[PDB]
């Protein structure tokens, strides 16, 4: 997640914005649970009022929430 | 395209698909067979694996 | 009398359920039935209704 | 429900190695794939830890946190029977390690790459030309202590690369490579050059540190100055009657409770993030233990 957000922090924290005590915090990560590996993601159309959306669907989910963890 | 000072040898490896024949003489191996088993595991929320 | 001795089912745990009360406009009535949800705490004391969002309403809220 | 894995060897192993492995009954080890039939390659911590290669420990922690863990159950001439450890079970487990440390039964155990030694931890199988490496388990405090030892040795071997004299690296070797347990000292094998993934971890440490260092509360600095000037505590043993020069420069501003309070809030929000990173390993909680049996009921 650090290297996946590296370009966005590089752009945002940059010349565009300086620092201040309450602005340092950047991202939050929370877990939603476990899912059977090697199945993957089925790609499905979700149709409303004659308009579609591409949606990833995950079978056999196991819900388990976690606290928020601060990333910067 | 002037010949350099030295000569060279060139080596390569080649693969050939081939349909083989296998003969076996009679009664060359004794085999012991066991009873098959069936177990269950990976109980997950919608499925079971056996 | 015969049952009860399984003593588990591979550690099977029945699902815990949660029941929310929503306004009629906040959560669109048509949804995918497997969408992830999010409850936002409010400020009013001794409240009786609480908000909910899906990733789509969460998108619309952040513009 | 049923947890069992048989690992099939292609060719039978000799008497010497069957004896060496039968000494090894009751061993925690990672295998890669969760199936009833496993090949001999995916077994053990070997394929990442090589004889010719420089030892990198963080990569082995990384490999082990992902590979499923199993307990050695039975050793045969052709087949190895090992039980699998599912996340949601209770397991009676046995302790016989050679670098043994005493166990409370109170605190969770942890698994780590074999930092102590390579030779006494390995088993070679020249019948099938493969090497098996057993990782090392420890109670959590000594685990975190060894991890800190290793990372600080990485940094200081890097820094003293450009330093004057041998006496300095000799001081570094004292009380960094050595773990001092009651009645003994133990020598961790340490890399001469740590280059992979030492950076990738210490850099995140440095990011967290440089973020936290801006938002310190000053009241704590003023308190420490006063206390090291007047009283003497075992936690204050480090600072002699001398007080550091950074604090004398940072303190001078007055105190406002609102700003210190908000700084404390943010610093807590980051400390909980820092706590998650130190583990880098599987933690097995223990509930009960018998010293006469060297047997725990881990969880």
């Amino acid at each position: 997640l650090r290297i996946y957000y590296s370009p966005s922090i590089m752009h945002r924290y940059a010349v565009v914005q300086p620092l201040h005590i309450e602005e340092l915090t950047f991202g939050a990560v929370a877990c939603l649970g476990t899912f059977s590996a090697t199945d993957g993601w089925r790609r499905s159309a979700f149709n409303y009022r004659g308009s579609s959306l591409p949606v990833v669907e995950i079978d056999s989910f196991y819900s388990n929430v976690s606290d928020w963890e601060v990333i910067l | 395209k002037i010949h350099p000072g030295v000569a060279m040898t060139v080596v390569r490896t080649d693969e050939i698909l081939s349909e083989n024949i296998l003969f076996s003489s009679r009664a060359s191996t004794s085999m012991f067979i066991g009873t098959p088993n069936v177990s269950r595991r990976e109980a997950r929320v919608d499925a079971v694996t056996f | 009398g015969s049952g009860g001795g399984s003593f588990s089912w591979s550690g099977w745990r029945p699902p815990v359920f949660g029941d929310f009360l929503i306004h009629a406009s906040s959560f669109n009535n048509a949804e995918a039935t497997g969408t992830p949800l999010f409850q936002f705490k409010q400020s009013d004391p001794f409240s009786g209704v609480d908000a909910v969002f899906t990733p789509l309403s969460l998108f619309i809220l952040m513009n | 429900m049923d947890l069992k894995v048989v690992v099939s060897l292609s060719s039978r192993l000799y008497t010497d190695e069957i004896a060496k492995m039968q000494q090894r009954i009751g061993c925690i080890l990672p295998l890669a794939s969760t199936h009833g039939t496993q090949n001999v390659q995916g077994l053990g911590l070997g394929q990442v830890y090589s004889l010719e290669t420089v030892p990198d420990y963080v990569s082995m922690y990384n490999y082990l946190s992902d590979c499923t863990l199993a307990v050695l159950d039975e050793v045969s001439v052709d087949s190895l029977i090992l039980t699998k450890i599912v996340p949601g079970q209770t397991y009676a487990i046995k302790n016989k390690y050679q670098p043994f440390f005493q166990w409370h039964g109170t605190g969770s155990l942890s698994v780590m790459p074999p930092v102590f030694g390579r030779e006494h931890a390995t088993v070679k199988l020249e019948s099938n030309d493969v090497d098996i490496v057993f990782p090392m388990v420890l109670p959590t405090p000594i685990a975190e202590e060894v991890l800190q030892k290793i990372l600080l040795f990485n940094v200081y071997s890097r820094v003293v690369m450009q330093a004057p004299g041998n006496a300095d690296m000799l001081d570094v070797h004292m009380h960094l490579g050595s773990v001092s347990y009651l009645g003994h000292h133990y020598e961790l094998a340490l890399p001469e050059v740590p280059g992979p993934l030492g950076l990738a971890l210490l850099d995140n440490l440095s990011l967290y540190f440089c973020i936290m260092v801006t938002l310190l509360p000053r009241a704590s600095m003023r308190l420490v100055r006063g206390l090291i000037r007047h009283e003497h505590h075992d936690l204050l043993n480090l600072f002699q009657e001398m007080v550091p020069d950074e604090i004398a420069r940072i303190d001078l501003d007055d105190l406002s409770v609102a700003d210190d309070l908000s700084r404390m809030r943010v610093m807590m929000t980051y400390l909980q993030s820092l706590a998650s990173l130190f583990n880098l390993g599987p933690r097995l909680a223990t509930a009960a233990y018998s010293q006469e049996t060297l047997t725990a009921t881990c969880w």
